[PDB]
């Protein structure tokens, strides 16, 4: 019974990659959308790894 | 003696903060979109945004 309902998920409506990958595009720009004055220090690098993680994606999409 | 002085040097850091953390979130916001296409948030509306910035490069 379990096997085929993973199928239909993909097949009715939108596949894998559309459910997952469209939060990567959403769910991280939430994130950084609020940081505005970041000044301080080393969460800086963290620029420098999640908006190169939407390269990381976009590349990918 | 000292509390009360370190609670206006704290609390007239506060003041000094909201007159210009409201005046970085506006002049951004017409530099983020569209706006900037022909200098029309020219290079000293520009500059004032770094004039503000400077003043909490250090400060903040």
């Amino acid at each position: 019974n379990k096997a085929c309902s993973f199928l239909q998920v993909q097949l009715s409506g939108k596949p894998r990659i559309i459910d997952v990958t469209e939060r990567d595009i959403e769910r991280l720009s939430y994130e950084i959308s609020t940081l505005e004055k970041d000044v301080d220090k080393v969460s800086k690098k963290k620029y420098n790894k999640l908006i190169k993680e939407f390269e990381e994606k976009k590349e990918q999409l | 003696k000292k509390y009360y002085e370190e609670y206006v040097i704290t609390g007239e850091r506060l003041k000094r903060k909201k007159e210009i953390e409201k005046k970085l979130n506006d002049l951004k916001e017409l530099t983020q979109n569209y706006v900037y296409s022909n200098k029309e948030p020219p290079i000293e509306l520009q500059n004032s945004l770094k004039e503000a910035q400077q003043k909490y490069l250090e400060l903040y």
